[PDB]
């Protein structure tokens, strides 16, 4: 039983800290650590374990599916802006219009470390807002990939504070071992690289956390694993083209 | 001389508009990427000349 | 009230040594004060057992190790020396990178440039020494670890949004005729030894 | 230029998923899913009407492209192809239409649990749904572990190189003796794992997991703790002495 | 030939800087060139013949005349026949667009001159061929080394330390500690609710605690084996005192 | 034929402004150079904006940024010093380390030896404001963090043997020791008003 709780963290990369600033319900600075043997996310209905899954997968997908657990089979509520906003759709009594929590100028930050044979990666993600503006073309991302120890997610939201993204990237000019990537294409790329991974493996990823609504081998084959890749769009196309 | 940068854009628009084509090999990953090594590939291959 | 080293050359001074090279190209003004007055930097840095480089062809000025006669040699044991003596892997990159670099000086203009290349051109040139780990992705791991090692040492910068890197002018100084002959004969007694 | 293209695409697209079926039954070969068993994956073909009036009609344009009539008979062929395809796209989840224009819906699927030595199938869902819902629950939770492994798995290599998987609230249908199995399972193909789970099922985790993260709210300010098992059971302690 | 005459003349920047760079008696062919004030960029082929295109095309009268011949006949009824749109539009301002491309060629071609005389001076073809010539010589010997091994791929060079940069001094008075604020006192909630579990539900206390059955299998395994006796559930429950009840009596 | 200065005043200058500080303890000979030779030193700092405060008390030396008249700058800015501002708990656990410092050097005299503290007296004091994180093996992972980022700055050393730390001279002067206690009151206030 124990003998092979040793293999984890050997030959492959494990999950072993999440470090969350202002996302979702968790406001300032808090961090959970991950043990290598399996770890359980434990706690009454409605606190913020829906709400780390999801920090963990904005982290690691493209388009994440917030909310997957519940929301399965149509469209998801929550959002990245209601996510940094602090948004309170759910639980009301004294709601003040969803009662967001950051309405003003305000700086998210999360970050999730992964080791292997104390080798370590970070991934990071800062997203703020410098208005009281909601449009998502009004949030400023950076994302960050690491291998230093040193460069922490309490490091870069120090750095934010004191210079904003001058000071952030002047801090990536001078820092060993820290990629800063303003759009996320390039560090999904970046991921995919360092993991040998295409795309669709984190994308099954996320679905995973959605397993709850399940049916027969069929449905769990077409909604799980092997991607869409449907071609309803192109036949629209093609039939555009047709009538010319 | 067309700034590099706007060229990549209209370069990469084209070929996100096709990326249905098998024979493009256009991958929809990130266009924008693809456009700009295709034009280093005709940089060094002579056909225009960045300066 | 007392001997005081004017304010223009303390601050070039402290921007030579924050930054350990100043290049006209980006930081005209402090580059001048620097090329005025350089034997008051000379006498400013001397304590520090650190000498001021010149280029002005490249308009460049940068920090050295200021060896008196024979300090037991190890220019990198200096205290106030950060970062290590390049590796193998490091000096063929930094090799490679020279070679480009001297390819985009031949052909260059009269502004300044600031000699780019992409990542993607160093792949088959680096895999022709470290060999081929598999697949792309591995190959192109280790070299953004390489050239972050590079940028470390101030002789790169970290890829663009297009996947460029930009070769710093000190790569110029650093692999120049005379380093790079001794790096060669040291080369050739590592071979000589090794067979 | 266009639907031939289309169908050709999609045809392939089929093709890639019957590969990457195939590929995937070797990596559930090496896990046994009862045990001495271990299973397997049948793909088979659907058989809808569509497909065949497809099959058709893509026939009958072939046989025109051959008569010379000035590109006529070759347009009427083509009218008839995208008046099919335009009827699937105004009805896109219809079953024929997605089977039509989805790759993963012109093939069926099906489970087999076999015997490790005897290769005889003993036991073959050929779609079949006829199962309890801890029956559906332990076929869907090892197949998509097997298929979270095969993905994070580097080319040529058996052990994933992104070994964290997250689960929420995977289990609710199924006994807590079947549910242990599933660890295993997960473990077995090398995945760490982070489980979510309700207030339910702290009793099961714990027999699987040596941490948990403690998330509760205190208001509108949710905080995590990250105890051991032990030290929530100390903290339980000290609430039953207040 | 527009274009063609641009790819001559940088073609012939090329070469010349070849030949400088290559030449071992810098010296001769270097101020032979920079002293003269000519083109330094003769290329003899397309290049000379732009110089007698740019003197026809510099003579006055012939271009205005030639011009408005063009429009008077872009007037005629059948030149919209003949062109469309786009080609009769180009016709009509041929001229200014032919006086615009010759402008921008000389400004090409003065400008590759003037480039071509400041990499001439700077005196740096000499480094630049002695630096290509160690170079190769350094990567053609590098392919005798062993790289698959850490060992040599870890091997510290004699390059020396250029760029040597002091910063960081620590200069304790660098150091500032955190002034109370409504981000202390939020960091001091969270430091103090963190692992303060006494407001949690109670449900969630119960469902934690509850009949591992594991444990339970294997003392009524050793409960039978004491006894080595046919027992009945009430028996069991006798001697084993069920804190979950009818949960226990399922598993049995 | 040069003026270079006096090879151990060139070396202590290194060594103080790589360490940023001179312990008479630790490196003896380069103290009393130093002590020997201020003014030498003072006009070697002088270009880089930089000064040695001497303490014969505790036998050490430091480097203070010695600016301009900068007026009223509470904002000064160094090119060569990079200021940084500590955690909560950091700034906590850097308070009671220089009162208990404080205390020591009263008891003990100004100018006392080697002023330790062990890890038990201190996990209390950390308990009272930070809360319980948990359990003890938390508690003192947590303190253990604590100390070795404060080590980091050079305010005290690793624990030895007997889980006993050292709080180092440089604890002496910390700029502005008024936020320092004004912290511990608002942290003490807020505690009495919890209970
Ligand atoms: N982005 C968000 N949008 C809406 N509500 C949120 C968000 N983040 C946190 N919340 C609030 O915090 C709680 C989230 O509960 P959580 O534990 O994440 O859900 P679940 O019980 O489904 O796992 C709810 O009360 C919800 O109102």
């Amino acid at each position: 039983m124990n003998q092979v709780s040793g293999l984890a963290g050997k030959e492959s990369f494990i999950l072993t800290r999440i470090e969350l600033f202002n996302w979702g319900g968790f406001h300032g600075l808090h961090q959970a650590a991950i043990h290598q043997d399996g770890t359980a996310v434990i706690g009454p209905t409605g606190s913020g374990k829906t709400t780390l899954v999801d920090a963990l997968m904005t982290l690691l997908c493209a388009n994440p599916r917030y909310n997957l657990a519940s929301t399965g089979g149509h469209e998801s509520d929550r959002d990245l802006i209601s996510y940094v906003r602090g948004v309170s759709g759910p639980g009301d009594g004294g709601e003040g219009q969803s009662h967001i929590a950051r309405p003003g100028k305000t700086v998210t930050g999360i970050a999730a470390t992964l080791e292997r044979e104390g080798k370590q990666v970070r991934l990071g993600a800062l997203l703020w807002f410098d208005s009281t503006s909601s449009s998502v073309t009004d949030m400023k991302r950076l994302w960050l990939f690491s291998d230093n120890p040193g460069q922490t997610l309490e490091h870069w939201l120090n750095v934010y504070h004191e210079g904003g993204t001058r000071l952030l990237r002047q801090m990536e000019k001078e820092a060993i071992g820290l990629w800063t990537y303003p759009n996320k294409k390039q560090y999904l790329a970046r991921l995919r690289d360092f993991f040998e991974v295409g795309e669709n493996a984190f994308t099954l990823l996320n679905r995973a956390a959605g397993l709850k609504q399940l049916n027969s081998i069929d449905e769990i084959f077409r909604e799980l694993v092997l991607d869409d890749h449907s071609a309803f769009d192109r036949a629209a196309e093609v039939a555009n083209s047709f009538d010319g | 001389g067309i700034p590099l940068e706007e060229a990549i854009q209209s370069l990469s628009s084209i070929l996100i508009e096709h990326v249905s084509q098998e024979q493009y090999d256009i991958n929809q990953d990130n266009p924008f990427l693809q456009a700009s090594r295709e034009l280093r590939e005709w940089i060094k291959r002579r056909l225009i000349v960045e300066r | 009230s007392e001997t005081r080293t004017l304010q223009k050359i303390r601050e070039a001074t402290q921007e030579l040594l924050k930054y350990g090279l100043l290049e006209e190209a980006s930081k005209p003004n402090l580059y001048r004060i620097v090329l005025s007055h350089p034997e008051e930097v000379t006498r400013i840095l001397e304590p520090l057992d650190l000498d001021i480089g010149i280029d002005e062809i490249r308009g460049l000025l940068y920090v050295k190790v200021r060896l008196d006669e024979t300090p037991a040699q190890d220019e990198w044991a200096h205290p106030l020396v950060r970062r290590q003596r390049l590796n193998l892997e490091q000096s063929l990159l930094v090799a490679i990178l020279r070679q480009h670099f001297v390819a985009w000086e031949q052909e260059s203009g009269t502004g300044a440039s600031q000699a780019q290349i992409a990542i993607d051109d160093l792949l088959p040139q680096l895999q022709i020494y470290l060999g081929d780990p598999g697949s792309e992705s591995k190959e192109r791991t280790r070299l953004l670890t390489l050239l972050d090692q590079l940028k470390g040492h101030g002789l790169v910068t970290s890829p663009d949004a297009h996947e460029r890197i930009v070769i710093r002018p000190i790569i110029a100084h650093l692999a120049d005729p005379i380093n790079l002959q001794a790096l060669l004969a040291w080369l050739r007694e590592q071979i000589a030894q090794q067979t | 230029d266009g639907v031939t293209q289309l169908l050709s695409h999609i045809e392939h697209e089929v093709l890639v998923i019957e590969e990457r079926l195939n590929e995937l039954n070797e990596t559930m070969f090496r896990v046994d899913f009862q045990p001495d068993r271990y299973l397997r994956l049948d793909t088979k073909k659907v058989v809808h009407e569509s497909l065949r009036t497809l099959e058709k009609a893509q026939r009958q344009l072939n046989a025109a492209r051959f008569v010379d009539d000035n590109g006529e008979s070759h347009y009427k062929a083509l009218q008839v192809l995208v008046a099919q395809l335009r009827d699937a796209c105004e009805r896109n989840r219809t079953l024929g239409a997605k089977a039509l224009l989805d790759p993963r819906f012109r093939l069926e699927f099906a489970v087999s649990v076999m015997d490790r030595q005897s290769g005889n199938v003993i036991e073959s869902r050929t779609g079949s749904q006829g199962g309890s819902g801890g029956e559906k629950e332990i076929i869907a939770s090892y197949v998509l572990t097997a298929s979270l492994s095969y993905a994070l798995c580097p080319a040529g290599s058996r052990y994933p190189l992104f070994g964290t998987i997250i689960l929420d609230e995977a289990f609710s249908r199924s006994s807590h003796a079947v549910a242990g199995r599933i660890i295993a399972a997960l473990r077995e193909f090398g995945l760490h794992a982070v489980f979510i789970t309700p207030n339910k099922e702290m009793r099961l985790l714990r027999d699987h997991t040596r941490s948990a993260i403690v998330v509760h709210r205190r208001g509108q300010n949710s905080n995590m703790a990250s105890l051991s098992w032990e030290e929530l059971e100390r903290h339980y302690q000290r609430r039953g002495n207040a | 030939d527009f274009r063609r005459v641009e790819d001559s003349w940088r073609e012939a920047d090329r070469a010349l800087r070849q030949s400088i760079i290559g030449e071992q008696y810098h010296r001769g062919d270097i101020v032979e060139r920079l002293l003269n004030d000519q083109d330094a960029l003769l290329n003899t082929p397309e290049g000379r013949v732009f110089d007698s295109f740019q003197q026809q095309l510099r003579q006055s009268s012939e271009l205005k005349a030639m011009s408005e011949r063009l429009r008077v006949i872009l007037s005629h009824p059948s030149a919209s026949d003949a062109l469309n749109r786009l080609q009769r539009h180009d016709l009509r301002w041929l001229v200014k667009r032919l006086v615009d491309e010759s402008q921008t060629v000389l400004q090409a071609r003065a400008r590759s001159e003037r480039d071509v005389r400041g990499f001439m001076k700077t005196g740096l073809a000499a480094e630049h061929h002695r630096v290509g010539h160690l170079l190769n010589e350094f990567l053609n010997l590098a392919l005798k080394l062993d790289w698959q091994r850490q060992m040599i791929r870890k091997q510290e060079v004699p390059l020396p330390a250029v760029g040597v940069a002091v910063t960081g001094i620590p200069a304790i008075e660098r150091l500032r500690f955190k002034e109370v604020d409504d981000e202390a006192e939020q960091t001091l909630d969270l430091s103090n609710h963190a692992a303060d579990l006494t407001q949690i539900g109670d449900d969630f206390w119960d469902a934690f605690n509850g009949l591992d059955r594991e444990v339970l299998i294997q003392q009524t395994l050793q409960l039978l084996a004491k006894e080595n006796r046919p027992v009945g559930l009430a028996e069991l429950a006798e001697l084993l005192p069920p804190a979950h009840d009818l949960e226990t009596f399922a598993v049995w």
